[PDB]
DNA sequence: AGTGTCTTCTTCTTTC
DNA sequence: AATGTTGTCTTATGCAATACTC
DNA sequence: GAGTATTGCATAAGACAACAGTGCACGAAAGAAGAAGACACT
DNA sequence: AGTGTCTTCTTCTTTC
DNA sequence: AATGTTGTCTTATGCAATACTC
DNA sequence: GAGTATTGCATAAGACAACAGTGCACGAAAGAAGAAGACACT
């Protein structure tokens, strides 16, 4: 019966099927009666998101710093990535100060073209005064991420692991278990850069040295259904790119291209 | 491209102690790369060559000079390990090698002008030289030299923009494979394709479509 | 903005609700006249009208 | 607005405050008493009740 | 082009697809040829180990200690389980010492009977000769787990979490969000005791107390094949108990009983 | 079932160390006993003993209430009403109260004095072996026979048995019909071993292809 | 004995060990030239070469 | 244990190899006269008898 | 009465 | 003011290649 | 003479793991090692 | 004599 | 000597049972 | 009247965290606020 169950729960909170048992109560009634004690239940939460990217190259550069223990005299490595055609460039330094960053942003521009956004974290070196005037002199935009958050710069964070693994396996090739001699601490990063740039990565089709010079840009996409807040999938959108876990959909009549998770997309017809 | 790479050494005092500089230029869509090394050493020569390779590509039939620290058997072995044709041509020698000296004066005047622009009549301080040298790279390799309509980087890389995928073989409901279609966005399961001439769009299962020849 | 269509005991299809804050497991009940703090499961509910 | 159980640096969930403005995967949260707006990734909030 | 590829990997350690595309060699040949440097040859095996357990209702016990901050000054809790029909017994002491677990087990025995074997941690209070002689005089076999692994006692390291959650709910379901007054914990622990094992826990359709008192044991089982380390599934075995994993297999030829993961089991015929 | 009526009692002899004024409770149906220490005769220190007894035995229905001391407070009355158990509150001694607990009290006194004498300490016992001594008496009196019967209280209250055959099962899958009913066995993944009720033959019917009959 | 590599609590893979006898989830491990024969859980051994 | 055959660099099936307790993925095998133990992947080895 | 073991009183070790 | 990610391994499945067979 | 009949391939899913300025610290119970002082045989 | 900004120093704070 | 686990959630199907549709 | 849409419930089939004695500590670069010796006024 629908009696004594309320006080049984509010005194000895237990499972729904157990409460239904010994009281001949249906599963639905048990559920609706247990979903009243705010101390119990109310589990689900949390959502997700993606990092905006750039369709064309030279738009969304990212940069960061690291520390290599076996780089004895000056570890303090700096790395930059393109986030459109995945190419990387590294630089060596001995002390993290806001002259090293300015020096580092002088070989990257020489090697690649000229970017338009250098979004990074909010470390003390970047958010200085001498750096803002230097940046404004060239004329590049600048933005930062949420303080404390680490997943914003996911691309460079992931590339760091690959860089470290490659450098380690190359170091222990001729035999060097400790800090590399300073004489040979030179023409060793060049080999790593060459290997990581002018060759295929994983199982992809083209090197990110031609994927940068001659990229591919589409002009229209097949009809596609996209999930909305409600269960309904809206149609009338056009996809632009579709990777492992992201999509770059665009409206048919307003041109408001936005990036969404790759789960909320299905083909049409 | 990447045929007749030319590199050479030149002294310069208006600098760090650093009494030497190594320059390298390709004799096709001439692009310039210079290091900032000190005393002459075969190890430094190897370092310069490695940096040039990493920044441009893998060349062949490289000629620099004869004599000096270039006949080292260690250097010979290092070169042979990658495997590159080597030429012992005379440094300068006029002929079709003189563009090294042609560009040396251009680099010298450019660097002195840009140095004297921001003060420092006599000598630049030590912690002001990396970016100073780096800016010259960009200023010389991203603009027309003095008469062309195409930059050296353009003439070297042949930039272009694409909008269509490769040809792809399509299976139809007869067992055989149809010809004359292009691939598009690789969706989940489906492998949407477009016609070459009639401009159609159609989603097709992955197992019903294969790469073309 | 757009209201919802929900059950409590018999049927309360009436307006006065929102989808401005939408979740997969809940819908954040909030009345345009008095507001609410309880939230509702999203599976057992549906769009209004 | 509907409050959350916003997570703290080490780890916990407490009835902190509610949310003012939303958008993509980031949101602005208020404070009950001192009233300092804080940006926070969406994957850290949790609805109440 | 193979000779070049032999030295290309030694020089660079690029990858099989890249080697195939740059030397026009088949993928099988490339994969075969790339095995010379263990640096690039990770070769992970990592083995697998799982599920030690007993069978008889009153033959294996486990016990351990926990610290509860919300609890009164006597903030040390001893908890024990019987890993045949899961039953929970918990007491509170406040000072981890040798004389603590000689009254703890004395209290525990008086509601469950005499067990036959105990396996616990190799800590301090379980090693004194004072406790060793007490165990010998009472007449119970004793053993210990490996020095350092915390997974050897998973059957109780999972139960204590549920106990903590239940006690926290019961505490802050009545306006006590702090140190409980010293006049309520004795009455609250009894209600926790009653609520833990007198009703179904989760989805199994039997109360733990009745499972302990009137268990079920069967003789002989259906045919079944087990994939022993010799690649393929042998014969001559019968399954006599099988739950959410941790299968147990009895010999069919002469005699033996063993515990194996539930992966090496197929219901023959 | 052997759960019909319980009895409670408060006992002197503080020869047993401080935390004296013992509390005892015995079932009539199966003759099982539980005793606990106390600080003083207080209403609040009654529910503690009652909850301990409930957790160790079960939920009673009728309890012979001792009359006079503290079992009249509104707090205790509402506590009892919360769980909904029937208290008697009759005349103690003659037919209620001290009607069955005499022998239990005598036996527990004999046991405690014998265990005390067996290990020394003629005088008041040191206040460090209280529970460890009480547990031995508990175990002896509830597991090692009370009189001269083969009806020890644990066995006569829980009825221990051993089972070999599981619940019945129906195989209504062939054309919508089942047999008289068979026996389920080990419920491994994918299938469900089933044995015949009479011929006793094992079949690996699919798990989706069996149902719980009646 | 086949050379295997082990896993100490500071997430670092040590070499120079050989196995002696295995069991049903535990193994006996001995050092190369500094034998301190001990037991080890199964999920801490990686084959080498 | 029983004789086994493995694939050496000049691929063929040969004898003189005993397999101990096996292991998924990589295995170990011993000699008869030299008594030399090696690790070999799974698909490269086949039972002899 | 040197020492010599018994008594006692320190100073390290392991595991959680 | 401002959002995870890819290189390596693993296991699942349809079609040719030598019996096959009645 | 067509089923069939397995087996060796050529490929699609499908997880897995680490990347983040750097690592240690203390409290407590029981036991063991060793060493200094003290009363008896020497 | 009282002040009192200028300059220099002396702390404290915030991110990684 | 001496070996991971289980109460909570969601998402993935079938088929009886209404609701219809020319 | 047979082919069809909707539901609802009923499974069932996977995934999913958290548990371990207690938690912090330190270095470095850049900026910011406040305060003291000091030569105006005074
Ligand atoms: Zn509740
Ligand atoms: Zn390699």
């Amino acid at each position: 019966p629908l009696r004594e169950a309320k006080d049984l729960h509010t005194a000895l909170h237990i499972g729904p099927r157990a409460l239904s048992k010994a009281c001949n109560i249906s599963m639905q009634q048990a559920r609706e009666v247990v979903q009243t004690c705010p101390h119990c239940n109310s589990a689900p939460a949390l959502e997700a998101g993606v990092n905006p990217r750039g369709l064309g190259p030279l738009q969304i550069w990212q940069t960061d710093f690291t520390l290599e223990p076996r780089m004895a005299p000056r570890s303090w490595l700096a790395v930059t990535v393109d986030t459109a055609s995945s190419a990387i460039v590294v630089t060596q330094h001995g002390r993290v100060t806001s002259v090293a960053v300015q020096h580092h942003w002088a070989t990257a521009i020489a090697v690649l073209g000229r970017p338009k956004a250098i979004k990074t974290d909010n470390g003390s070196c970047f958010t200085s005064k001498s750096t803002r005037e230097w940046l404004a002199r060239w004329g590049i935009a600048h933005t930062t991420g949420i303080p404390g958050n680490s997943q914003g710069q996911a691309m460079v964070e992931r590339a760091n692991r690959l860089l470290k693994d490659k450098i380690r396996v190359l170091a222990e090739g001729d035999g060097f278990m400790k800090r590399i001699p300073t004489s040979k601490q030179g023409e060793l990063l060049a080999k790593a850069m060459y290997a990581l740039n002018h060759f295929e990565r994983g199982e992809n089709t083209k090197t990110p040295i031609q994927k940068h010079w001659r990229p591919t840009v589409l002009t229209e996409g097949p009809p596609v259904k996209i999930r909305i807040e409600t269960g309904e999938w809206e149609k009338g959108w056009n996809v632009l790119v579709w990777g492992r876990g992201y999509a770059a959909v665009k409206n048919r009549d307003t041109d408001k291209v936005i990036w969404v998770p790759s789960r909320k997309v299905k083909p049409d017809i | 491209p990447l045929q007749i790479w030319q590199t050479d050494f030149t002294l310069e005092p208006r600098m760090a102690p650093r009494s030497w500089l190594a320059v390298t230029v390709d004799t096709a869509s001439s692009a310039i790369v210079v290091t900032q090394h000190g005393r002459v050493t075969s190890v430094a020569v190897q370092h310069h060559w490695a940096t040039a390779i990493a920044v441009l590509g893998r060349p062949k039939a490289i000629k620099t000079d004869n004599g000096s620290c270039f006949t080292s058997k260690s250097t010979r072995e290092w070169l042979a390990r990658w495997g590159i044709a080597h030429t012992t041509g005379i440094p300068g020698n006029s002929q079709g090698q003189a563009m090294v000296e042609r560009a040396n004066r251009l680099l010298k005047d450019k660097i002195r002008v840009l140095a004297e622009g921001d003060g420092f009549m006599k000598r630049i301080p030590t912690s002001k030289q990396g970016e100073l040298l780096a800016k010259a790279m960009y200023a010389l390799n991203h603009f027309e030299r003095g008469e062309n309509t195409k930059t050296p980087i353009q003439k070297h890389w042949r930039p272009t923009v694409l909008t269509e995928g490769p040809p792809v073989k399509i299976r139809i409901e007869t067992g055989e494979w149809e010809k004359g279609w292009n691939v598009l966005v690789w969706g989940r399961g489906y492998a949407a394709v477009k016609n070459r001439d009639t401009d159609k769009v159609i989603w097709v299962p992955s197992r019903k479509v294969k790469p073309d020849i | 903005g757009p209201p919802v269509k929900i059950r409590i005991e018999t049927g309360e299809w009436e307006k006065g609700w929102n989808v401005l804050v939408w979740g997969r497991g809940y819908a954040a009940v909030k009345n345009r006249d008095t507001d609410k703090v309880i939230w509702v499961p999203s599976r057992k509910v549906k769009p209004d009208i």
